[PDB]
């Protein structure tokens, strides 16, 4: 172990000295008292002109860049869990291993959210089997999760509304076209309220049909036992206990 | 005519503003430079003597 | 680099090799002349997702692709020209596309040299299962050669208004495009670019849209920095897909139109109307045809 | 070499440039040094840089850039040649910042002469020609362990058979620049445009 | 006499380290005074017109 | 139809729209999937650019929240158990809470995720972390090595030192020489002073 | 003649605004004096003692 | 004020124009110079200047003489004769310049 450490002390140590040496911005009036050495031409000899191939600071190729920085940092926390593991690198993010190091990766502006949604939307597709476009057509009528359904173009015609008039004013001084609307779809713009979240909210409930709908609209590891504790329920519905 | 002397008089002080967050500028520099570089060597020199 | 792109002069194997321009010269092997060529790309819709790289190479007098990907699947990619038509194919590029990896495609055969001038090389329609394929993005390539010294002519020219005018070398570049096929300079090209400069001057325009209004095309050319001016217009931000010229189809403009259309939809909203001034627009530009389309 | 730097220093933080240019020319002077009434064959006036001799075996033991410049004293080189920078760069600001015509063309002159020391600045040469690779690929220890076994090889003997390295099976990254030295070029360049 | 020899030395060079300081709280009251003339050049001007 | 800034056939289509409890009465009267897609982008055709880029915003977050919900209700990794979008987040190494306003690059979020799972690695947090890798040269200097300012500096030590190289004080400095330092520590210095 | 009496007023102002600036440039003076003196011999005297 | 404005942009017009013809049809005896930079450190006279700096001929000269000295004492020109560089005047460079 310790050969190794001084090994690779002295294989660092070279590759300064020589890269010193090789530096264009000496040439220069100190390059006067500046002399070649040996290894420095078995250097270029071997590794072509990768010695003057310098770079400013802020490229993608310096080895001081965050492209370095994230070279290390993957070399060394890439063995830090048993491949057997799901908390594998590789099992969590198996993108990380193909990401490129390129001056676009590095300098391009995107929100992380959008990174987010596409790590989230690949995972979802890989599970389903389908296409995103399927996915929103499924989220469209999904009913056993919270945030569900989830109308998109719904969503988008509700929020282009609220943008171009809040409040309805120019619907309510004109009367004609405001009485051509039913009061649900009013109050469907007004708030967020999708096609299968009205059906679940006006869907009537009988006891011949209450198990039916409890397994429609419910998950299939949820059981009506499961209400009978509140915890569960402000887990579930996203509520504080105070709340609930 | 006195209408656009009185829009002269408007940029004039406007001018005067200028001048006067240029020094505020430069108080502003001064005492960051001040905070930022603390006790100097000098001072610290003086304290481990 | 703007006006040269990238050299060939044997880089390492992947590199890319355009900024976003690539030139070179070559010796033609089929007789004793060397010769100097230029190819340009503008990428086409999808480019920035999949694609490292999408390089059309020229080898005298016969073009290949190199490619490389950011996601890796384990088939194969084929190289349309058309939109999936029976006559699109052009090429191959054989899998399985790993990513990060440098793909070579096959001499490319089913295009012509008139279309080469204009003319979209590009279609990336790579399989991502055995029976579904989509377009994964490329670019339109337009390919110039010439003799060494009448390549050095007209880089003199181009510089030399270039320097003297203030103008783009891709400004200017579309200018001549609108104007002739050739590439020359003329009292056209000159009266073009004075009334871009006056326009510019006048109605406080940015040199695109002064470009515009004299008479030329919107500008689709990217600077690897920056954003093309169709881009600017058409996709800041996308509708939810990209709206691009390399489309050809016929689009309806009709406003009595039941489910309109995407492209409809994006046009107006680039050019800042609703559905009944399109059509005036439409009508009054005579661009109008059958169906109203 | 410590003694005069230091003295150099001081009087260059107190801001007495002819004493400290009489200081730092024990060390090290663009004009050479007068010895026996002829200019000396030396360039450097500190045997040790002069010669290069190395007199730390252990520097990275611990993180100590001075025990880094005493096993190469190249960066000494360095490091003196940037404090005649830097002295000749606060001349030219103090006598800029007087505006008389006088003190402008003494300016013009120190900036000047510290544009013909440094020389031409470099340009970015390996940057597009870098192929970028995968995160597992520039992470791959097969390419590491290639690069540190020619390194080993390299540091005794200089076996180059089959020299050239056949570029393509390159995913390493490449040296940088001098920050400082950039910065130095970026000075002179907007004080000579002000200037002019 | 060693301990005599630091804090007669100590003193020295805390004395240095307040002039300096004394000098640089001189500059900034001299920016000030500079800064107002120019505000006050200004304030002519906007006057006059 | 001007006030919604579309045409009254694209009003009449939004009035349309009924919802009318489908059945428990005669039925209601609502769009197909397509339709509804094509009357989205009829309807977002009429927004300028800043609404447009405000309405991806919205857009964005909402899809963030729903699918982090579906991938909590519907996929249970390997053998990891995560209840929460905090879970979420130290799983797959990058915030899903995190607004649409801040901004950043893939490089730059691939390090925070990487510089994250070892944190969690080192302190023990996720189980089963290999002892042996952990005691490596890396995450023995990890107080220096979790942040790209730090570990820029110890890297950039080796390459030029002379950027750190200080005159006035020195790792091994002899007692004469601090001595001739506290000599010359004054703020008049005369030649014979340094002398 | 009311007119004429607040060109007067005008330039009353314009008197105020002299003697703001000459007291604003003995400041600056004085400030620039005890700032190129610096240390004096006394005090240099004192440090070498 | 119209002519002063001109004549100062015809000024810098013309300095550009013959510097470039300098550069690119005249070389002297043995000397290489390939930029406007050279130029200066060749004629001893800034030729990259605005018109609105002045001075005056002798004061120009004495900056020219400066420069040359300069250049000639640190080995940036070479063939410098080293015992004439040996002079008191010279050895006395850190006041006399």
């Amino acid at each position: 172990y310790h050969e190794t450490i001084e090994q690779k002390k002295n294989n660092r140590l070279l590759e300064a000295r020589i890269f010193t040496r090789a530096n264009p911005q000496l040439s220069g009036a100190i390059r006067l008292g500046i002399e070649r050495d040996s290894v420095s031409r078995s250097y270029d000899e071997m590794f072509g002109a990768r010695s003057s191939s310098f770079v400013k600071p802020g490229s993608v190729a310096s080895m001081f860049s965050p492209a370095g920085y994230l070279t290390e940092l993957y070399r060394e926390a890439k063995d830090l869990h048993f491949s057997s593991s799901a908390y594998h690198l590789d099992n969590r993010r198996p993108d990380l291993a193909d990401l490129t190091l390129s001056q676009s990766n590095m300098d391009t502006e995107i929100s992380t959210l959008t990174l987010s949604n596409e790590l989230l939307l690949e995972h979802i597709t890989r599970k389903t089997g389908g296409d995103s476009d399927a996915l929103m057509e499924s989220l469209s009528t999904y009913r056993q999760a919270i945030d569900t359904p989830y109308h998109q173009p719904y969503e988008t015609i509700r929020q282009v509304i609220m943008t171009h008039d809040s409040t309805l004013s120019a619907l309510s001084r004109n009367p004609e076209v405001m009485g051509q609307a039913e009061g649900a779809s009013l109050l469907a713009i007004l708030a967020n309220i999708s096609p299968e979240l009205y059906n679940i909210l006006t869907e009537e409930i009988t006891e011949k049909n209450a198990d039916a709908l409890f397994a429609q609209n419910f998950s299939e590891n949820i059981t009506p036992e499961n209400f009978a504790s509140q915890s569960w329920i402000a887990k579930y519905y996203g509520l504080e206990l105070s709340e609930v | 005519r006195i209408q656009q002397r009185t829009v002269d008089e408007v940029d004039a002080d406007i001018a005067v503003l200028a001048e006067s967050r240029r020094s505020a500028q430069n108080r502003l520099e001064k005492y960051q430079q001040l905070y930022d570089e603390d006790i100097n060597h000098g001072e610290q020199r003086a304290m481990s003597l | 680099q703007k006006y040269l792109g990238m050299l060939q002069n044997g880089y390492s194997d992947s590199t890319s090799a355009y900024v976003d321009n690539i030139s070179t010269g070559l010796v033609v092997n089929n007789e004793s002349k060397l010769e100097a060529y230029k190819i340009t790309r503008v990428k086409t819709d999808d480019y920035d997702k999949n694609i490292n790289y999408f390089d059309l190479m020229y080898e005298g007098n016969n073009q290949f692709f190199i490619r490389a990907n950011f996601k890796v699947s384990r088939e194969f990619g084929a190289t349309l020209r058309k939109n999936a038509g029976p006559s699109g194919i052009v090429g191959s590029l054989s899998g399985p596309l790993i990513a990060n990896t440098n793909f070579k495609s096959n001499y490319l055969s089913n295009i012509s040299d008139s279309e080469y001038k204009n003319g979209v090389k590009i279609y990336a329609y790579r399989y991502t299962s055995s029976t579904s394929a989509t377009n994964q993005g490329g670019g339109i390539f337009t390919f110039e050669s010439y003799p060494l010294t009448i390549f050095a002519l007209k880089l003199n020219k181009a510089i030399r208004l270039c320097l003297t005018s203030g103008l783009s070398p891709n400004e200017l570049q579309t200018i001549v495009r609108s104007d002739n096929a050739q590439g020359i300079i003329n009292d056209s090209v000159l009266t073009k670019v004075f009334y871009t400069l006056f326009y510019s001057h006048r109605y406080a325009l940015s040199f695109d849209d002064a470009q515009v209004l004299n008479g030329s095309v919107i500008n689709q050319y990217a600077d690897d920095d920056s954003v093309s001016h169709f881009n600017r217009l058409f996709n800041t931000p996308p509708l939810k897909g990209k709206i691009f010229e390399a489309d050809g189809n016929t689009v309806s403009i009709d406003p009595d139109e039941e489910q309109s259309t995407f492209a409809r939809s994006a046009l107006m909203r680039g050019l800042g109307v609703n559905s009944g001034e399109l059509y005036q627009l439409g009508k009054l530009a005579g661009v109008l045809d059958a169906q109203n389309t | 070499y410590y003694t005069p730097m230091m003295c150099f220093q001081r009087l260059l933080q107190e801001k007495q440039f002819d004493e400290a240019t009489q200081w730092i020319n024990y060390v090290y002077n663009p004009a050479g040094y007068i010895v026996n009434g002829e200019i000396a064959p030396w360039i450097w006036n500190c045997r040790p840089l002069e010669e290069t001799t190395s007199w730390n075996a252990n520097p990275l033991d611990a993180i100590d850039p001075d025990a880094v410049a005493q096993n190469d004293p190249m960066h000494y080189k360095i490091a003196t040649f940037m404090r005649l920078l830097d002295q000749l760069i606060l001349r030219g600001d103090m006598a800029y910042r007087e505006l008389t015509r006088d003190a402008l063309n003494e300016a013009k002159m120190w900036y000047v002469r510290t544009l013909e020391l440094l020389g031409d600045e470099p340009e970015d040469y390996g940057s597009q020609q870098w192929a970028a690779p995968s995160l597992s690929g520039a992470a791959s220890q097969t390419v590491q362990a290639a690069y540190q076994q020619d390194l080993t090889m390299l540091g005794r003997g200089g076996v180059s058979k089959n020299l050239r390295t056949a570029n393509s099976l390159v995913g390493l990254f490449l040296p940088e620049y001098n920050p400082a030295l950039t910065d130095y070029w970026q000075t002179l360049r907007l004080r000579l445009f002000n200037l002019r | 006499l060693s301990a005599t020899a630091s804090q007669y030395s100590a003193d020295k060079i805390s004395r240095s380290e307040a002039y300096r300081r004394r000098r640089q709280e001189w500059e900034i009251q001299r920016d000030n005074a500079d800064g107002e003339v120019k505000q006050m050049d200004a304030q002519l001007e906007s006057l006059k017109i | 139809a001007s006030a919604l800034h579309t045409m009254p056939s694209v009003i009449r289509t939004l009035v349309n729209i009924r919802y009318v409890t489908a059945l428990n009465k005669a039925e209601s009267n609502l769009p197909s999937w397509d339709e509804w897609q094509t009357l989205a982008e009829n309807m977002e055709a009429g927004l300028s650019t800043q609404q447009a880029q405000t309405l991806a915003d919205y857009t964005a977050e909402r899809l963030s929240s729903v699918l982090c919900n579906w991938f909590l209700a519907n996929i249970q990794p390997e053998g990891v158990s995560l209840h929460s979008r905090d879970d979420l987040y130290s799983y797959f190494l990058i915030d899903n809470q995190v607004s649409s306003a801040i901004k950043t690059t893939r490089l730059a979020e691939a390090i925070a995720g990487i510089q994250l799972y070892i944190n969690r690695a080192l302190n023990r947090i996720e189980p089963n972390a290999r002892a042996d890798v952990s005691t490596r040269q890396f995450f023995t200097d990890w107080t220096v090595n979790n942040r790209y300012s730090t570990w820029g500096g110890v890297s950039r030590l080796v390459y030029y030192p002379e950027n750190y190289i200080d005159p006035t004080q020195r790792i091994g400095q002899t007692r004469m020489m601090d001595e001739l330092l506290e000599n010359i520590s004054q703020s008049k210095l005369s030649r014979d002073t340094v002398e």
